[PDB]
């Protein structure tokens, strides 16, 4: 919830990099809550009141004390309003569907009542189509200025990624941001694990004329470096630190500095320029020859800044 | 669902298809793409396509392919040992096998679908990359017997040439290939 | 057995019956030690610390193959007349031997 | 591993055995650490003795060439041959074989340590005792290094068990449980469906 | 399988369990009751002063701890041998065998609680006084010192 | 069933409750009561209650509580070495953390429910004891930097003063607290 | 089905039968027959048949059977450590237990249904083989206490006699057994 | 999956089974027949003196025992490490490797029972003559000793 509220607060579109140069417009927020507790609802209402967004938002609130079968209408009404606003009034809407796990639990309740053929853990065999009818109501239309973005939030049961709810969602959605219990226990906010996280539409939104040209390669190199660092960390937990080669020791230091300066940022709003600066600073910890995912030109342009960022 | 291959659809398909391109989430997490598990995949067409390869790619293409498969199998065998006892505990031959297996993974098996040149690869280019990798492996084995240190081999500059070979374009690749083949011998003569 | 150290002490070592040798440089010490170990023979080889603090680390390429030669860091002469920190040497040895690098 | 009740029970037994082995190896490492620190104290003593002997022997040698001619000392050293003064007997420590140098050290094998020099012979005695202390230091160091690498091996085994083997067994147990529960659920759904259809048939046509 | 529904539900409803062991049975011990996985949830409310004896609870706790140490040391000896053990580890090793032979293995005997407590104190006397942490010093003074010969003749 | 937190009831409950007080029989075996495990427990009310604390308890209460939590985490991070070797083999700083964890546990986290005064505690009293312990920690760390013997730091009567803070009545805690803070300030200056 | 002994039929049989001869797939895969899982088998008729065994086989047959059973349980106990650390890591007495368990498995419990002699065994032949093995175990334990290597114990040729006892015809067996009982004592006396 | 109903019921009905192994197939061994899970119920009916050769059954039993020991030592090396093996354990490792590469791997070649028994005896000669406990000493005298190099290389 904290991450969703922070994204809603800080979400901006940066026309200056794109090249249109026209003044931005703010996001309308449609917020659909299913089976939400009073604690979480209080958090969200207070955040929106604090940031003034409660005037440019629509709230559908199915609480955990409200009827269960009504939980199936909530996202559909929310998305009807979102599409109306976006594709008839040229708005840019941001939909937040909190606890889609509750939606799937309600769907299972109904399916079990009707004695339909189940799927994997009692969930109805059509759960995939039902979730698609909600998720595929996002996008952008040709000849229309408005848009609908969705950020569903679902709690993975028993942290299990192969559970039917996360599994089917990941087959429908365009990537996912997966939080790490380990990072959270280390005190990291926002605790976003990069390796199980993906965005499938990133390439159509970064590079020349959008952001700056080294974005994609920097991200690829960060992924490679962090994967190697995690592998070396697994090795160290068996065969001790002292046995590491110097290159592996470098990868370890990179993994730690990554987790402590890139992932951990608290409640700060970082522009894409500052994030890329921090990224190149972390990448400068490695020998310039081990950056195989980045072309020579970018390494020349940006390599060599220390972690002196303040 | 869940990546489980013991499900009715996958099992019913595997009884009828001639190839099984198995994707792996572990490889996709590390941004290794196309993310095909070469240990778990197979093809029942390799034997029948050998005559076509021997006249359209190279007369020895199947032997290079078999050698690369054997190197990968050896790497798979050694990885289980390494992950529990550390790379240093191995002998120099096995360490070279680990390093060449990594070179194969990163420089041959990986392919960038969003790159302007690496999206597509011809059979000649694949054969060239394999030939370069195997030539480097033979020279490196000779050097190990000659007492050369593994670190010296790994720090060579030709490795960068092999590592950037997939991003080179088709219209100029054979020249790059001849030059790199010369450079491999040149570099392993330098170590002596 | 045998020993490698400064020529000033090698004479005394030979006076006691050890095949002493004079080391003029750290590179000289390493080369002589490699020659001594490579040749099959004597079992103990104490090496002056000042010229080669970690004989096993330097000769790692051989001691890993053969286990009869017993290398040993022996104290320097001018140091001996002024003393040396044994406790620090043992702390480093513990770090090397169990890796956990802690003592008290 | 085929999903069966038998496989699940075997896998649970394997988990229990892995945990018991972790505890047993931890106790083994406890005993090894205790012995290791005893040997560290012993080695401190031996190294201090060696340092004192080095001081005294260097002193004696310095005065030997200072009164007896440095050429005299050099000649005395040249005359003395590299005698075979040790026997490299091996010793067994925690299942491993380590050298235990024994100083046979025939004194008569030293040729021409006495004669024209008046003190060079004494300096030979100091350096012979110094060699004895050096042998003792070697004996302690080999044992300490062996016990250290045994500790390292045990710790690697424990970490392997706690971070690769046990999690794998837990993952297998979870997977087999899921498969078995799913099969039971499917069978139950089938029975309910069939019985409902038979009841409907009886209602329609008895 | 203790996770089978029958024993799971029974444990849910009942107040402890007495677990038999096949290792003890195949070693010849009868009744083959293994103290380590056994528990009586209501024991503390039915033992002590005015019911049984004042030394009951601490004697039970000490027996449990000593027997567990003995079994662990028994596994450790197979690897590091008896010489590498300390004297106390050896005393625990002896106590565990004595416990199996004279405490668990009573055959078809009918032991009153006083006889069983006597045997328990005789076994605990093998351990050095002051290594019996879980027993107050008064009870140690009052009962410590018994000889194994009182039960040695009737395993 | 057997403490498996993956049971459906436990998982459904943990999706809806804002605090999880994890009891553990291991602590109760070690005679630590209440037997609440601070590593597995959590609460989702701290941030929303912080403004209340800053006015009803003290402005720095959140920071002191976070400091206590970090100290406990540091203690938990040193159990892989204290297990391998007793506390005596650790350096001065690590052993200081170990003893600070011990004092935290035994004099702030424990609470006798049958005691006449310890069975209850107010937020002012808890804040006072936390401030006591943290101030002692700062002074002890400074002293160790000044080369004081850690054993001397482990023999100061001020620690025994902190130990009895649990059993001082609410009407008498404030005087005890100011006096003991002043004694902490004056206990390390006296110690060379 | 599947070899799963948790099936309803096997479990319902398990609750009404007196003897349970569990078969092991692992032993059947190695062609070790009868291939009975000793750990998972039992009989409820032993105590009722002891008088018959005393009157008709040998007065101490029950004790010898129990000694064999205790040896097998000890081997099962040590096999866990063996799977943890390997067989060479064991101490001498434990390796002796492992070896005598193997001797029991291969020379007493193994039986060749298709052989002319070994297809059938009398109770007295079984008693003789058991007595041989137990006497060998006792003398080996005495030797190990006096400092005889296991390697030197396992090379004693009397083990070949013990291993070929199975094949001695019923008429010739008594003489063979007396010779072997003399030879065991001779062999462990000669070791000195 | 051998516990699937189809293979399970089949095996309960049929007189043995020849079970292939994916592990051998991936190593390139053809035919990839794994001998341990395979079985022939009626084999004893049609082997032995007057049918194939007097040593057949005992040689098959010895091969099974040796291969099982080899696979066990393979499971052991993952725990202890290769350098800790005994000479007999190393010999069984070598036997398992050679068995897989020469007895199982035969390609599309047609072997007579005589050649097959010769290869089996060549492989069994790699173990000490006293470790062959399933074969009678007459057959050990008559057939033990010949080297594999004589057959290939």
């Amino acid at each position: 919830n904290e991450i969703a509220a922070q994204i809603a607060r800080q979400a901006t579109v940066r026309p200056d990099l794109s090249g249109e140069g026209e003044k931005e417009e703010p996001f309308a927020v449609v917020f659909a809550a299913m089976g939400i507790t009073q604690r979480e609802l209080s958090y969200f209402i207070q955040e929106f009141e604090r940031t003034g967004a409660l005037s440019r938002s629509v709230l559908f609130l199915n609480k955990a004390d409200d009827p269960t079968i009504e939980r199936i209408l909530t996202p559909r009404m929310a998305l009807t309003v979102a599409e109306y606003l976006a594709f008839e009034h040229d708005y840019h809407v941001l939909v937040i569907l909190t606890d889609m796990t509750n939606y799937c639990e309600a769907l299972r309740e109904i399916g079990a009542a009707r004695e339909e053929i189940p799927g994997r853990r009692g969930y109805p065999g059509y759960m995939y189509t039902d979730l698609a009818t909600i998720y595929e109501r996002a996008g952008v239309v040709e000849g229309k200025k408005g848009s609908v973005t969705q950020i569903p939030i679902l709690s993975m049961p028993d942290d299990d990624r192969t559970h039917p709810i996360p599994d089917l969602t990941g087959y429908i959605t365009e990537g996912q941001i997966q939080l790490s219990r380990e990072l959270h226990r280390k005190g990291i906010y926002p605790p976003i694990d990069p390796l199980p996280s993906l965005s499938r539409l990133m390439n159509n939104g970064v590079g020349k004329g959008k952001t700056r040209e080294d974005h994609k390669q920097v991200s690829d190199q960060l992924y490679s470096a962090y994967a190697n660092g995690v592998d070396i960390r697994k090795l160290v937990a068996i065969i001790g630190e002292d046995a590491l080669t110097e290159n592996d020791r470098r990868y370890l230091q990179f993994a730690d500095a990554f987790e402590r300066f890139f992932i951990n940022q608290g409640q700060q709003n970082r522009s894409i320029e500052e994030s890329l600066q921090i990224a190149w600073a972390l990448l400068s910890m490695l020998p310039q020859g081990e950056l195989k995912r980045i072309s020579k030109d970018h390494i020349g342009k940006y390599y060599g800044q220390k972690l002196e960022e303040i | 669902p869940g990546g489980d291959m013991s499900e009715p659809v996958t099992q019913s398909t595997l009884r009828i298809v001639g190839a099984f391109w198995r994707l792996d989430a572990s490889l996709a997490f590390r941004r290794h793409f196309p993310a095909i598990n070469w240990n778990g995949s197979y093809s029942l067409f390799t034997s029948a396509l050998d005559p076509w390869y021997r006249e359209n790619v190279a007369e020895d293409y199947p032997e290079l392919r078999d050698a690369i498969s054997e190197l990968l199998q050896r790497e798979a065998g050694l990885q289980e040992i390494v992950q529990l006892v550390g790379p240093d505990a191995l002998q120099d031959a096995e360490r070279l096998v680990i390093e060449v297996g990594r070179i194969i993974r990163e420089d041959f098996l990986q392919q960038n679908a969003y790159h302007e040149v690496d999206a597509y690869c011809s059979m000649k280019k694949a054969y060239g990359i394999m030939k370069m990798i195997l030539a480097f492996y033979k020279e490196a084995e000779a050097a190990i017997k000659r007492g050369v240190s593994i670190d010296e081999i790994l720090q060579l500059p030709v490795l960068e040439r092999i590592g950037r070979a997939r991003y080179v374009s088709e219209e100029e690749f054979p020249a790059y290939f001849e030059e790199a083949m010369k450079e491999i011998q040149g570099a392993f003569k330098a170590l002596a | 057995m045998a020993v490698i150290a400064d020529p000033e002490t090698a004479q005394g070592f030979r006076l006691a019956g050890l095949e002493g040798y004079g080391a003029s440089s750290a590179e000289e010490a390493q080369s002589l030690l490699e020659t001594l170990v490579e040749r099959g023979g004597y079992a103990l080889v104490a090496v002056d610390e000042a010229l080669l603090p970690d004989p096993e680390r330097a000769v790692e390429r051989l001691m890993r193959g053969r286990d009869l030669p017993v290398l040993l860091p022996i104290a320097g002469l001018k140091e001996a007349f002024q003393g040396h920190d044994v406790e620090g040497y043992m702390r480093e040895l513990v770090r090397k031997t169990i890796g956990f690098d802690i003592k008290l | 591993v085929s999903p069966t009740r038998m496989n699940l029970l075997q896998r649970r037994g394997q988990l229990r055995l892995a945990q018991k082995g972790v505890d047993l190896l931890k106790k083994k490492r406890d005993a090894l650490v205790a012995e290791f620190f005893g040997l560290v104290r012993e080695a401190m003593e031996a190294r201090k003795a060696l340092d004192q002997a080095a001081k005294e022997a260097y002193a004696a040698l310095l005065l030997a060439q200072a009164f007896d001619g440095p050429e005299v000392v050099a000649g005395a050293a040249l005359g003395v041959p590299p005698l075979e003064g040790v026997e490299a007997e091996v010793e067994n420590v925690w299942g491993s074989k380590v050298p235990r140098l024994k100083a046979t050290f025939p004194d008569g094998a030293l040729l021409s340590p006495v004669g024209t020099p008046a003190y060079t012979l004494e300096a030979s005695r100091a350096f012979r005792r110094y060699a004895e202390a050096l042998i003792r230091v070697a004996n302690t160091e080999t044992r300490l290094k062996k016990i250290g690498e045994e500790i390292k091996k045990t710790t690697r085994r424990v970490n392997a068990l706690e971070q690769v083997v046990i999690p794998g067994i837990r993952a297998q147990i979870r997977f087999i449980q899921q498969v078995l529960e799913q099969r039971e659920r499917e069978d139950t759904f089938r029975l309910k469906r069939i019985k409902g259809k038979i009841e409907a048939r009886e209602a329609e046509e008895e | 399988d203790r996770t089978h529904p029958i024993p799971d539900l029974t444990g849910y409803i009942t107040e402890g369990q007495i677990q038999l062991s096949r290792e003890l049975h195949r070693k010849g011990i009868y009744p083959p009751i293994d103290p380590l996985p056994s528990l009586s949830r209501l024991m503390n409310n039915g033992v002590g002063k005015g019911k049984t004896r004042e030394d009951h609870k601490q004697v039970s706790d000490q027996l449990y701890s000593a027997y567990a140490n003995g079994v662990d040391i028994r596994k450790l000896v197979a690897i590091i041998g008896e010489d590498a053990l300390t004297e106390n580890d050896r005393r625990y090793l002896q106590f565990a065998d004595a416990f199996e032979r004279f405490f668990i293995n009573q055959g078809q005997q009918n032991r009153s609680i006083e006889e069983s407590l006597q045997i328990a104190w005789a076994l605990l006397s093998m351990l050095p006084q002051g290594e019996l942490k879980r027993i107050s010093k008064d009870h140690i003074g009052k009962y410590y010192g018994q000889k194994l010969e009182e039960i040695w003749g009737a395993p």
